[PDB]
């Protein structure tokens, strides 16, 4: 039943400004220290702030000294992180913790661990511009070259900031499809593939649409993939 | 007359003193302790911002004169006084007892 | 500040497996405040050790930690399907607290070629000036394959970018794509493409003739 | 009825409080802070002799029944009492305005 | 006229005791904070200890820890070091400090750093026993191979601890003289040579003694070098 | 902890030349709190500049310090026979206060060849079972000569100590003492004892035969 839900993030210009909220519910809020630790895209956890019971103290990680303001409202059960001069450098996920903490006697001990997380919100710091991504289909030959089995798929390229959604036939097909982490091109935006091996008789008598979902850009690409026949 | 401290221009979490003064007051004159910076100042010489300034508090007793510009003999009170300034951590620490009795 | 290092960074077992997790601090932890989370792909971390040793709440008796000073380690006695995930370790006993880099437990399982297909770019992005050439490497086994690309024998390098899937919850394979990325004006001026896939003593070349059937 | 602080306990300067009783005093219970340590605690949680852990004083306003035992109206008297404790360097340091007014 | 003066210093077997006092004249001892400083044989110089003008505060070397204790006599203007526990690594000259401070309204201002410094005096830790040393004749030949010139000395072998004087002919033998340093042996005890030129026609008309003074052992060495005559 | 480096570790200058000396800190030292100091052979350093660039009491305006955060330096405008010494650095920025390991500055002459001596030794000390062989280097420059022995042609290693007197404050020189320790039983077995003293491309070898004139 206890939970840390994080909100505020999203794409902000490097110098910018962007406030994080976490709200926690289930458990006395006030009774806890709070910290946000930070993950990039594919790499490890990292400390950022640290906040007692009643705000009176405020501990920050070196890299964010003057940028970043960890404040608490224990009425409304809420964490903050108020970020300014953003840089590039700080693109992660930003999960909001709870801190573990014991009563010996009437002494109140906290230990700096973690025993509830929230989900996290993800925090782009980029130039690049939000765009929709350009939905090309990945087509399979009318006559296969790889026996019973043939691969279909829609190329989701150049689109910002992350996340996409790929389903295919608006999610009545997920057998075999394999949908690709998103990579960052030298560009600055991303580009992924969304692929399915399907069987080669199928091609005729099957349609494929991959229906592609950018809720940054509010845009929806749905593309029907036809055999590349001769 | 010996020199006054310099613990609060020495300290890693250093403090000014901040002049109060009440004519209700005695003494009426008194200095309260302000933390410098929010984190402490390492042996480098560097703002650290792991660790923090945490002023130290005293009940100091206070004469109140009841009725108000009547000094004599009454009833005086306790009022809460920053006396200077600790570094503190999010962490409790352990040492062993030799480091202990000092 | 206390650096962790943990080892190996990729651990491979099979479910029935005991796992042997590393964490060696750069100097030592006070009073064994060490703790370990697990976080699974897309979700937030789970602790489930604190004091080097202890289980955190409705953690299963397989996990057990020990260790103090600089050397700790996260055994798990006999791997399930749901312990695969990527581990960290963290410690308290200093300021700041400081975590470990990760290590990925994986599913080991036996050696599996690839299926390996090659696309050619669309047409509708040839419009556009720029040409992506994608090879799919579907359902193989272990992560680890080498993928190069060729242009009329060409071997290309730095215009290639590659996706790994995570660990397929069902067969326990990966799939690869490997992107391709020309102009519109190098394309055309180029007949053979292809895609040469080699996991140890084997190569596979997937190859089209653009314009040819 | 608010947690009294655990300062004593988190300081890289911690102390301990000792009891003082007395029947001519006001407070007869006072609580004397002496310095756990002669270094200061670092931030790995070991003593460093490069610091210390030094106690500040405070000027504490108590009551004085002259003659003894009988308590009423009469004058009162100063005493210097151990609050807590801060830790120092030898070093006189300076750090930018940025990190200062907090 | 400002002074420091060390005494104390001497031989001491690993894991014993040593008390080093320094004797302050010329200025007002009270306003000045003091160090211990050390040096190891052909070494650089090395923080050992600080103590504040009333001793109120002392500061400590990693390495000395729990084993070393500094203190100050104000009325006596004397610093003292009380070393227990000793080790063969303590082995150093040990210097006596004044540090420098400063008067800026009616605040004073300690820093770091040493405005007068004392001879020092050397502390040797070793299991080696005190002993005097075994002079030899680094005699010429009668008929020289160097042309006019002829080298002569004295090899003063397996003393313990240092120092040794070496002195020609009482005192009236210094041009061309030279008393080598020191090497401490393999064995734990130290061996030196002194050597001198001379013109190898005065080898018959005059005679040559080396005096070797150990004071550590109270032994005096006096040794006439004659030529190695066929 | 701020570590200094200093270089180079010795310095051969001539009397009138200018002397630039280098401490580099590991850390940047708070205020430019960083002192100098200058140590003669048998005597206690003696403070010269403190605060990076400011003259101790007595100190001549030859001598000048620079410099902030990492690096500093030390120069001597025109050097004088009497600043040839042991220079060291000293941070009083950071706790604890800490030193230099030293630079040397030595007088720069003309090259000078030793007058090399061989002494066998004692018949006195061969009754105690021990002899030691000496060579003497008489009054060379520069400091660095190879000294190598050779008992009856074979060359001798781990058995012999070397001692270096303080530069010549006459004629700027350095004298150089090999002693060659054997049993009484070894220099009896042997018969040729051989100093083999090596300056640039040329060697110089002083021998003697055991009980021989």
């Amino acid at each position: 039943e206890v939970q840390l839900v994080e909100s505020g993030g999203g794409l902000v210009q490097p110098g910018g400004s962007l406030r994080l909220s976490c709200a926690a519910s289930g458990f006395t809020f006030s009774n806890y220290w709070m910290n946000w630790v930070r993950q990039a895209p594919g790499k490890g956890l990292e400390w950022v702030a640290a906040i007692n019971q009643d705000g009176s103290e405020k501990y920050y990680v070196g890299s964010v000294k003057g940028r970043f303001t960890i404040s608490r409202d224990n009425a409304k059960n809420s964490l903050y992180l108020q970020m300014n001069s953003l840089r590039v450098e700080d693109t992660a996920v930003y999960y909001c913790v709870r801190d573990y903490y014991d009563i010996l006697t009437d002494y109140y001990i906290h230990y700096w661990y973690f025993d509830l997380w929230g989900r996290g919100t993800l925090v782009t710091v980029s130039s690049a511009s939000t765009k929709g991504p350009s939905v090309f289909p990945l087509a399979p030959s009318s006559k296969s070259t790889s026996g019973g089995t043939a691969a279909l798929g829609c190329l989701v390229k150049d689109y910002f900031p992350e996340p996409v959604t790929v389903s295919w036939n608006s999610g009545a097909l997920t057998s075999g499809v394999h949908t690709f982490p998103a990579v960052l091109q030298s560009s600055g935006l991303y580009s992924l593939s969304s692929v399915v091996t399907v069987p080669s008789s199928s091609l005729g008598t099957q349609t494929y649409i991959c229906n592609v979902n950018h809720k940054p850009s509010n845009t929806k690409v749905d593309k029907k993939v036809e055999p590349k026949s001769c | 007359p010996k020199r006054s401290s310099d613990y609060y221009n020495r300290s890693t979490s250093p403090w000014n003193l901040h002049r109060n003064e009440d004519p209700e007051r005695y003494p009426s004159v008194i200095w309260e302790a302000k933390c410098r910076h929010l984190g402490c100042i390492n042996a480098d010489g560097n703002v650290d911002y792991h660790m923090n300034s945490v002023p130290i508090q005293q009940e100091i007793l206070v004469l109140r004169r009841e009725p108000p510009h009547c000094p004599n003999s009454f009833r005086l009170e306790k009022i809460l006084v920053s006396v200077g300034c600790t570094c503190v951590t999010p962490i409790v620490h352990h040492v062993a007892h030799h480091h202990h009795h000092h | 500040e206390i650096v962790l290092t943990q080892s190996p960074g990729t651990l491979s077992l099979s479910p029935g497996e005991r796992a042997t997790l590393s964490c060696r601090a750069s100097q030592s932890v006070s009073s064994s405040y060490l703790a370990w989370y697990q976080q699974k792909p897309g979700q937030a971390p789970r602790l489930l050790i604190y004091g080097a040793s202890s289980r955190a709440t409705g953690i299963p008796d397989r996990f057990s930690g020990s260790g103090s000073g600089t050397d700790f380690t996260l055994t798990i006695s006999r791997l399930e399907p749901e312990d695969f995930a990527v581990y960290y370790c963290q410690q308290y006993g200093s300021s700041p607290c400081t975590f470990g880099q990760g290590t990925r437990l994986e599913i080991k399982r036996t050696v599996a070629a690839p299926s390996v297909f090659i696309f050619p770019p669309s047409d509708e992005q040839l419009k556009s000036g720029t040409a992506s050439v994608v090879c799919l490497l579907n359902n193989f086994y272990p992560r680890e394959a080498k993928v190069q690309w060729k242009v009329d024998n060409a071997l290309q390098s730095g215009n290639s970018q590659e996706s790994v899937t995570e660990q397929d919850s069902k067969d326990s394979t990966y799939s690869l794509s490997s992107t391709l990325t020309l102009s519109k004006a190098d394309y055309e001026k180029h007949k053979v493409y292809a895609c040469e896939v080699t996991q140890g003593t084997t190569s596979v070349t997937k190859s089209f003739n653009r314009g040819e059937c």
